[PDB]
């Protein structure tokens, strides 16, 4: 019947977890997208932000707490890998330690790309970490002709 | 019926207690003030005894089907109010020493005066819980009045589980009954199946815990003791002399209690209330615990007149007189007491043997207790007296020669640990509401010894009040 | 009937739970001041009251409100006194 | 109707043996309230309709929350278990439980020797009450309102507030 | 079709139980549950007395009865309030003075 | 896209369904169950008292009020076992304060339906709704439509804001130790409640079955989803009121007001 899946593609509650920085943009988004989101009663985890060494263990407890469909999403280059810093006070990346599903360039995103994550992450919760043999393709290669067809952009002497 | 102004004459008591409740209670909350609240309250309770001569001037009439208004509901409210008055005039001075909130006392002793006030006139069962229930919440609080102090709390306590509990038994037996009667007016009633008799021994239980009765009488100690002495003037005399008018006119009305299968049960109750009352009492050190075991003599003393009210009409005035008697005794002695308590002083320390000498200290309230304290046991030139003399003489108009033997015996054993506190005061020793107080008692004294010599006068009021 | 309509309610939530179940010391000053409910506990009392009321007031007619008026007005002056003394106040 | 009177009024009897057996107070609390229910039930099943509905409104549904209330703020779960049920054994349960079995009996025996002159389920609406309510029974209103206004300071007053 | 014996009778138990309840335990919480279980027992046979009788007898004073047990529940909880505010025992052994 | 608003609380349902429980350690397990049914099923069956239609009404019983008034007081419970099984100090502390405002704002649902249920002058739903044939019984109680809708929405139905956070540090909200099918069930069960208390406004104070041109049920159906969206307008125009302000406007601002309501359409009705 696959009612379940038009069910978990239909709705999904997002737990903000933005940090310091990067979290404007977020808030930009969410206040056009939307007190809704509450701990302990959400399945999506949307870690944005440097995960440091030190609070680390804050972002494993939050996510054991979470319920048995489990998604998470990487955003911005600091969250991704350890972006820019790589020093000894980053972890180099929140996927050495939790499984992550969808990754979100950039720094900080921008508001459209969180949207084309929320896009992306119903396309893959539509399909049943599952590949269902379908994610082989990637955005590299799903648009690449797209892109390559691109040949004259605007003079950067205009506004 | 509807509201006439015949009625609303007869209601007179029970109005402008009521309107002084709202009107304290908007004072209260206005200003938060003693003096103030103290004036407001006594106003209205002497108000409410320039009232009864207004009803007075209205007739043995109905309010509604739940009251009946007799003349002798007139003397019976006439006690309650001069208890309510003596109550607050010892309350200031015990409350003057209080550290807050010393104004919420007035308050419920106007709950209590409504409460007291509604027992007087009855003629239907529920204005009989109507009554009861109104003068226990304030008895329920007052007692925890003053809750700073270990035994308050707990004479509260007590007494709160144990009320509630007899007021269960009370409403349990009061249905039982209606079950065989079609309506639980008094009148009504009895118009000797073992559920009618069955529901009445369980109203007995409910009535005997706030009469002190023998298997009743344990509360009667401790929340003596542990009151305060201005709570203690008014839980001695108001609430069991405003409770006994509503339980002698059930008997005179109902023609059930005309039955002997009642009679033998409550005659038997005050043969020994009398017995374990007066041979408990003789071994306590304690002013306070001496009064109250002293309570359920004087209150069996009463039933052995109530037992032969269906035997001859003189029944009738002798429970009037030995309530008045019994009265006077009672506010005069407690109202001592509270006067050695002039500041709050935390725990008043009260005992017989706290009270040696008290005439080369005080000689004036000293000549008050013993004056009283003779009035209680049976000595002559006193009013309690004459309130004996009527007793003997209704049980051996009724030939009820146990009961009347054991008044007798009872007086011989309760004689002694009355002389022995009129001695004690005799041994070697160890403000203006304040002298307002004093008089209260001195009034009292000179009161006693008129009536008892010459107790004529008393005996034309209450042949006057009697229907 | 009302019977029916119970039974169908306790059937879905039977339904739900059995599906689901299948599908698989010192406080301090804190907290006290719970007497905003004991003036509720006591008020409901004084309600129900009004509650009997509501039903027969048609026949009642100037005594009816004449005895009520001084029911609430009594209920007034005691509410302007909880106000007053402060037991009615800001509250945790 | 006999056997809805009958189950109900054994709900209602196992819910009171059960309140009086065990030691947590919320059981407590919630088989009372299904006692209430079932005596709302009960009153509802007699023909008392201005009854059934009246216990659950305020009895069941005020006071009963005043009690939560008083047990939550306590927090007394999880401390003083063990010697509460040490000393209450069945040894001690049977003392007082014979003494009022006797109090049951009697009246039990009070009550069998009156004839039945059973009665159907009368209804009686809200349309009466509130007409004796207000024919002689004004002045039980009016004195019960002022024995709310004395439970009222009664409770302010021995429920006292300071700064602790 | 149920006479007047089986209700009162239930009226009998609970006011029994009611009041087994208030003696024995030592909690005042407890004693305050049984003394309004045992209210409402004795407002129940007044209840079912007043609809014996078939008229408007049973509602007039059941209202009043259920007052005072709103009154005196409420008082006796703030009792407890006041009364754990002072002791941290809530047995009713720690009020037992004046013995004798 | 999905083109109904409705399909977004199907598809809510939908995914609270089927989601793994875990046990929580330390914790009550009886009312843990129980609290969220004493929500849920309290208003399911304050549906049993409208009046859809004289020829399938769900219950032809001659009180109606009455159980709603005990469905009003029992929804604390809910709210209470909820608080004591969550058995963090917190939260117990987050669902004491809401049901403080709680205890506090249900009383003046009752004494508001005084004055409609006494011009009324009977319980049975059938002569309030043939009663309402002509003039509504609206026009002149303004104060008691206002108060019976400030009460309405303030039982639990999340105006008060005070469920899921907390104006008060040391405490939290009471809705984080749920995190199964209970806190659908606790959505479902404000659903049901908000459309109840419409379904109640629009059949006991405005005009139910008057079908003026067109049939009456489809009437009452369109009204009540006016007031559907317009207490929905109402709730997100309603800004959060902390909890002070909140305790300052209430036993002070209603019950005097609903006190003269009972002594004005007292007087004016005879
Ligand atoms: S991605 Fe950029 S904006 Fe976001 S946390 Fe890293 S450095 Fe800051």
């Amino acid at each position: 019947n696959d009612m379940v899946n038009w069910g978990r593609k239909n709705s999904i509650w997002p737990y903000n977890f933005g940090l310091s920085c990067c979290y404007v943009e977020m808030v930009t988004s969410f206040t056009a997208v939307h007190l809704r989101a509450s701990p302990r009663q959400a399945d999506l985890m949307v870690v944005a932000g440097t995960c440091f060494t030190k609070m680390a263990p804050v972002i494993q407890r939050l996510y054991d707490q979470m319920l048995e469909p489990k998604w998470v999403i990487s955003m911005g280059a600091c969250a991704n890998s350890g972006g820019m810093y790589d020093i000894y006070s980053v972890v180099q990346g929140v996927d050495k330690f939790i499984p992550v599903d969808v990754y979100i360039p950039g720094c900080p995103p921008r508001p459209e790309a969180y949207m084309q994550a929320l896009m992306l992450l119903q396309e893959s919760i539509g399909k049943e970490q599952g590949v269902y043999r379908a994610n082989m393709q990637s955005e590299r290669e799903r648009k690449r002709g797209e892109r390559i067809a691109v040949t004259n952009l605007r003079t950067p002497d205009e506004i | 019926m509807t509201i006439t102004p015949q009625n609303l004459i007869a209601l007179l008591p029970l109005l402008i207690v009521g309107l002084t409740v709202v009107v304290v209670m908007l004072s209260i909350a206005w200003r938060r003030n003693h003096f103030l609240n103290a004036t407001l309250s006594v106003i209205g309770l002497n108000a409410a005894l320039v009232s009864l001569w207004f009803v007075g001037q209205a007739g043995a009439m109905d309010v509604t089907p739940l009251m009946r208004v007799d003349g002798f509901a007139m003397l019976y409210t006439g006690l309650v109010l001069l208890a309510s008055l003596a109550t607050c005039t010892f309350a200031y001075p015990w409350l003057e020493g209080y550290n807050d909130n010393k104004d919420e006392f007035y308050l419920l002793v106007l709950i209590a005066a409504l409460g007291g006030i509604l027992l007087a006139n009855a003629n239907h069962l529920a204005s009989l819980f109507l009554g009861i229930e109104l003068i226990s919440l304030p008895l329920f609080g007052l007692v925890g009045y003053a809750f700073r102090q270990k035994r308050s709390l707990e004479a509260s306590i007590k007494y709160t589980i144990l009320s509630a509990a007899a007021s269960s038994f009370l409403l349990f037996g009061m249905a039982l009954v209606y079950a065989q009667s079609g309506d639980l007016s008094f009148v009504a009633l009895g118009k000797n199946e073992p559920l009618l008799l069955a529901g009445f021994g369980l109203m007995i239980v409910g009535l005997g815990f706030k009469l002190s009765l023998v298997p009743f009488h344990l509360w009667t100690p401790d929340v003596y003791q542990g009151a305060p002495a201005p709570v203690s003037t008014f839980l001695a005399t108001a609430s069991k002399i405003a409770i006994f008018g509503v339980v002698m006119r059930l008997f005179l009305y109902a023609p059930v209690g005309d039955s002997e299968a009642i009679r033998v049960v409550l005659a038997i109750i005050a043969f020994a209330s009398i017995i374990f009352g007066n041979l408990m009492a003789l071994s306590q050190t304690n002013i306070k615990r001496l009064l109250g075991y002293s309570s359920i003599s004087h209150l069996g003393y009463l039933l052995v007149a109530l037992i032969a009210l269906q035997t001859g009409e003189m029944s009738m005035e002798a429970v009037g007189v030995y309530l008045a008697g019994y009265l006077f005794s009672s506010l005069g002695a407690f109202g001592v007491v509270s006067l050695m308590s002039s500041p709050y002083r935390g725990p008043d320390a009260d005992s017989l043997f706290s009270y040696r000498g008290l005439f080369w200290h005080r000689p004036i309230l000293a000549a008050v207790m013993t004056v009283m304290m003779l009035s209680l046991a049976g000595i002559p030139m006193t009013l309690g007296f004459i309130g004996k003399f009527y007793v003997l003489a209704v049980g051996v108009q009724a030939h009820l020669w146990w009961l009347v033997g054991a008044v007798v015996v009872g007086s011989a054993i309760g004689l002694y640990y009355y002389l022995r506190v009129a001695v004690s005061l005799y041994l070697h020793a160890p403000n203006w509401q304040y002298s307002a107080g004093g008089i209260v008692v001195l009034i009292s004294a000179l009161l006693v010894l008129v009536l008892g010599v010459w107790p004529q006068p008393l005996i034309s009021i209450v042949r006057l009040a009697m229907p | 009937a009302f019977a029916i309509f119970l039974i169908v309610a306790i059937g879905l939530c039977c339904l739900m739970l059995v599906g689901g179940w299948f599908l698989g010391a010192r406080l301090r000053l804190s907290a006290k001041f719970y007497l905003v409910a004991m003036f509720f506990v006591i008020f409901d009392v004084e309600a129900l009251y009004l509650f009997a009321w509501s039903t027969s007031i048609r026949e009642s007619g100037w005594v009816g409100f004449v005895e009520a008026a001084i029911f609430i007005f009594v209920l007034l002056a005691g509410l302007v006194y909880l106000v007053r003394i402060g037991a009615l106040d800001w509250t945790p | 109707m006999e056997f809805a009177f009958y189950i109900c009024g054994l709900i209602a009897i196992l819910a009171t043996l059960r309140v009086i057996t065990h030691t947590n107070p919320v059981h407590a609390l919630l088989y009372l309230i299904i006692s209430l229910l079932a005596i709302s039930g009960v009153f509802f099943s007699l023909g008392a309709y201005f009854a059934g509905a009246l216990e659950i409104i305020v009895y069941a549904g005020a006071i009963m929350v005043l009690f939560v209330f008083v047990v939550m703020m306590l927090n007394l779960g999880g401390s003083e278990i063990e010697q509460e049920r040490q000393w209450l054994k069945p040894q001690v349960w049977i003392g007082p439980a014979i003494l009022s079995a006797i109090m049951l009996v009697v009246i039990v025996y009070a009550i069998l020797g009156v004839n039945d002159q059973g009665i159907d389920g009368t209804p009686i609406s809200a349309k009466a009450v509130g007409i004796t309510l207000f024919g002689p029974y004004v002045l039980a209103v009016e004195l019960a309102s002022m024995l709310l206004l004395a439970g009222l300071v009664v409770a302010f007053h021995v429920g006292r507030e300071e700064r602790a | 079709m149920i006479p007047l014996q089986h209700g009162l009778i239930l009226a009998a138990i609970l006011f029994v139980l009611g009041l087994t309840g208030l003696v024995i335990r030592r909690n005042l919480l407890f004693m305050l549950i049984g003394l309004e279980i045992m209210i409402n027992a004795s407002a129940l046979a007044f209840v079912v007395a007043g609809s014996y009788w078939g008229q408007t007898d049973g509602q007039v004073m059941y209202i009043l009865a259920i007052s005072l047990a709103a009154a005196e529940a409420s008082i006796g909880l703030a009792l407890l309030l006041q009364l754990h505010r002072r002791r941290q025992n809530l047995n009713i052994d720690s009020v037992s003075e004046m013995r004798g | 896209v999905g083109w109904g608003g409705s399909l977004q609380l199907v598809a809510d349902m939908i995914k609270m369904f089927f989601k793994e429980d875990w046990i929580p350690k330390f914790s009550d397990r009886v009312i843990f169950t129980l609290a969220p049914m004493i929500a849920f099923t309290s208003l399911l069956l304050a549906f049993a008292i409208v009046p859809v239609s004289p020829g399938w009404v769900v219950a032809d019983l001659n009180i109606g009020i009455l159980f709603f008034l005990m469905m009003a007081g029992l929804a604390v419970y809910a709210v209470l076992f909820a608080g004591w099984s969550s058995n963090n100090k917190y939260s117990l502390l987050g669902a004491m304060r809401a049901s403080a405002q709680t205890l506090s704002y249900e009383v003046f649902l009752g004494l508001s339906l005084m004055g409609v249920v006494a011009q009324a002058g009977s319980f049975n739903m059938t002569d309030i709704v043939n009663s309402q044939a002509h003039v509504w019984n609206v026009i002149p109680q303004f104060f008691g439509f206002i108060t019976f809708a400030i009460a309405g929405v303030a039982v639990c139905h999340r105006h008060p804001f005070d469920q899921p956070e907390a104006e008060q540090e040391l405490a939290d909200g009471y809705h984080i130790e749920y995190s199964g099918m209970k806190f659908g069930l606790f959505f479902v069960g404000e659903y049901i409640g908000i459309v109840t208390i419409s379904a109640l406004m629009v059949t006991l104070f405005f005009g139910g079955w008057q079908g003026p041109l067109l049939p009456p049920f489809i009437w009452f159906a369109l009204k009540t989803a006016f007031f559907m969206m317009m207490f929905i307008l109402i709730r997100a125009s309603l800004p959060r009121p902390r909890y002070d302000q909140v305790m300052s406007f209430g036993w002070k601002i209603c019950l005097p007001l609903t006190l003269i309501n009972l002594l004005v359409t007292a007087a004016v009705i005879l």
